[PDB]
């Protein structure tokens, strides 16, 4: 097992454990340092005390990053992720100002009060990220949530053509708005790798 | 034609290579013939050798353990030739590697040596690595003394005796690529001759350079010559290397790797074929493809801006390279090293004829201007094609000390 240190625009230091060996979520992925790094900038700020819940967390990095800056956040994926992010929050606790708690949720399926945000990073990606997670997100989301999509543009064969319908799928119950490259952090930015913004 | 490449073995004992029955009737080899393999730098192995259907005609199946002790990775070439008359060994004297039994305590003879000689008849040679798994640790053992004087069979009778415990290139040797190699030069000299003049001046530094090209343009011999004459420690990853190992012997090499670039830094740490680590897969749900590439952008993100550590990585194909490799200036720079021009092939020619007696009657240009489709390996393996002829020339006087090599002995190497 290998350690990402994510370091954060003040100087701490995010530290996930990462693990060679299990499913696509025991490792940081870059839209999570994407996803990450934007909720520090300064146009952004405005989590404290607010209600995050994050789906697909695997490392936690994103969630955990947002149980940094003042919110209340409920780190979600498989069963097979609670060990690695209760791991990572274990890691963490000295930072966390808010709140974190890991919970099971498998898209498709259902479990409280609306959250403030809905935090996704590289959800979009397999047959699951269609029909299913689009329930969960049309589900947990009310009418003021701000649900932030990040994900990386993939260009291999079963990834374009997922990225394509969950767009046209998107439309049947949400508007989004992608935001420009130059609003990412200024350093841990990519073309490929898009923001984009949810509400509805 | 005795001369093979190395693959990966399937069947992965020790005592064991493979070829293809095509190849083993060429050489007039049957199932369980011992044979005597050679390899780089005067290393000898000693072999059972056997067929195996999933097997290229040109190639060998040789495991981890017999690769290196022929000090051979895959893609090499080594030889391979009959060795009928292995004796049984009477005695033999073996040790365990240090490395390996640190912190271990048993009867080493009951535990791995003796089921893994038992009613086996091994071949063994004096000097051998052998690897013996099972038992809570994989020891490895070697050779040290046989009772044959090379060569052995452990059979029954052979007693196994155990006690204590064992353990420069430079610029003017690449030739064809004047201008790349400058271009590299310049892309490392600031960060590993002057490393804190990039928080003083507030510039970022580059961490990875790729560098493409087809095989044998010299990519590996570029890397190690900006090493030894900027000050660097070096640390070659071999692409099909790692990837052949169980995921985790692979993690602890990688991070071994940089973990000796730091302690080591100005260091240069290489990766050759990058590909074979970082494809331009998909991405799916699944537990079943291995995590190599992310333990790799996490090592070099925590480089940082310290500029102390350079990665260099080669592939044979850009295009196929896994994008998260170029993003948040991990590999932000990219130098190509093509086939050389004409001028380039004259210039990599007297490299390589630098330490060969070389007749009157020789015009390297004239070998240049007829070389066109050829890369610097293609040029040495030319060289040593003529001067192996300027010897099996001497050889044949013997129809009753040193070499001179002539244009005869070219126009031979440029016919094949
Ligand atoms: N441009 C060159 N100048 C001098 N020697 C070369 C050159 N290209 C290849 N060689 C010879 O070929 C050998 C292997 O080249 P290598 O560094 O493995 O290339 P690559 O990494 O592109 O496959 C070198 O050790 C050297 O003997
Ligand atoms: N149907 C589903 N329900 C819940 N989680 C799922 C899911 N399908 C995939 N996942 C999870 O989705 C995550 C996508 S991998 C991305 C992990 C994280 N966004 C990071 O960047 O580090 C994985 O952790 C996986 O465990």
């Amino acid at each position: 097992m290998f350690v990402r240190v994510l370091e954060k625009r003040d100087g701490t230091v995010l530290r996930l454990q990462q693990y060679s060996s299990g499913g696509v979520g025991c490792v940081v992925w870059d839209a999570a340092i994407v996803l990450s790094k934007y909720l520090e900038t300064p146009e952004f700020s405005a989590l404290s005390r607010r209600s995050v819940l994050e789906l697909g967390s695997g490392t936690g990095a994103v969630g955990l990053m947002a149980a940094t800056l003042g919110a209340d956040v409920v780190v979600t994926d498989l069963e097979e992720l609670q060990d690695l992010l209760k791991m990572n929050i274990n890691m963490n606790k000295h930072l966390v100002t808010g709140s974190v708690q890991a919970k099971v949720l498998k898209w498709g399926e259902e479990v409280p009060s609306p959250p403030d945000f809905i935090l996704m990073a590289d959800c979009i990606y397999y047959e699951e990220s269609l029909e299913p997670l689009l329930k969960t997100l049309k589900d947990i989301s009310g009418f003021e949530t701000c649900i932030i999509c990040c994900y990386e543009q993939r260009t291999m064969g079963k990834n374009p053509e997922i990225e394509k319908k969950y767009f046209e799928l998107l439309q049947l119950d949400f508007d989004f708005e992608k935001i420009p490259l130059e609003k990412h952090d200024e350093e841990y930015r990519s073309e490929d790798i898009h923001i984009i913004y949810i509400r509805k | 034609p005795n001369r093979l490449i190395v693959d990966e073995a399937i069947n992965e004992d020790n005592s064991v290579v493979s070829l293809s029955q095509p190849k083993m009737d060429e050489l007039q080899l049957f199932r369980g013939d011992t044979v005597l393999l050679k390899g780089k730098k005067r290393r000898e192995a000693v072999c059972i050798v056997l067929s195996d259907d999933t097997c290229s005609d040109e190639k060998i199946r040789m495991n981890r353990v017999v690769r290196n002790n022929l000090r051979v990775r895959l893609g090499d070439v080594i030889s391979i030739q009959p060795c009928p008359d292995v004796k049984y060994g009477k005695r033999i004297h073996v040790l365990p590697i240090d490395d390996t039994v640190e912190g271990i305590t048993g009867n080493l003879f009951e535990v791995y040596l003796k089921p893994y000689f038992l009613e086996a008849y091994r071949p063994i040679r004096k000097g051998d690595i052998f690897l013996v798994r099972g038992g809570m640790r994989a020891v490895e053992f070697k050779v040290v003394e046989t009772d044959p004087s090379p060569y052995c069979i452990v059979a029954p009778d052979t007693v196994i005796h155990c006690e204590g415990e064992p353990i420069e290139v430079g610029y003017d040797d690449i030739g064809g690529c004047r201008k790349q190699l400058a271009q590299i030069k310049e892309m490392v000299e600031l960060p590993l001759r002057h490393p804190a003049l990039f928080k003083a001046i507030g510039v970022k530094p580059p961490r990875g350079i790729l560098l493409y090209g087809p095989p044998g343009t010299g990519k590996t011999l570029i890397a190690r010559a900006v090493a030894n004459e900027t000050g660097a420690f070096f640390f070659l990853i071999n692409g099909p290397e790692i990837m052949s190992k169980l995921a985790g012997e692979s993690e602890s090499n990688l991070r071994k790797a940089f973990e000796e670039a730091e302690k080591n830094a100005p260091a240069i740490i290489f990766i050759d074929e990058l590909d074979a680590i970082a494809p331009k897969r998909e991405k799916t749900h699944g537990e079943v493809e291995r995590r190599i590439v992310s333990q790799l952008l996490t090592l070099m993100d925590g480089l940082k801006q310290r500029a102390h550590v350079i990665v260099m990585a080669a592939t044979n194909r850009p295009n196929s390279i896994d994008p998260a490799l170029r993003r948040f200036g991990r590999f932000d720079r990219e130098v190509d090293i093509g086939i050389p021009d004409a001028t380039g092939r004259l210039e990599i020619l007297q490299i390589h004829t630098k330490n060969m007696k070389l007749a009157d009657d020789v015009d390297l240009e004239q070998v240049a201007n007829e070389t066109h489709g050829h890369v610097g390996a293609d040029l040495a393996a030319l060289c040593s094609e003529a001067a192996l002829q300027a010897i099996r020339k001497k050889m044949d006087l013997i129809d009753l000390n040193s070499l001179a090599v002539t244009m005869d002995d070219f126009r031979w190497a440029l016919s094949q």
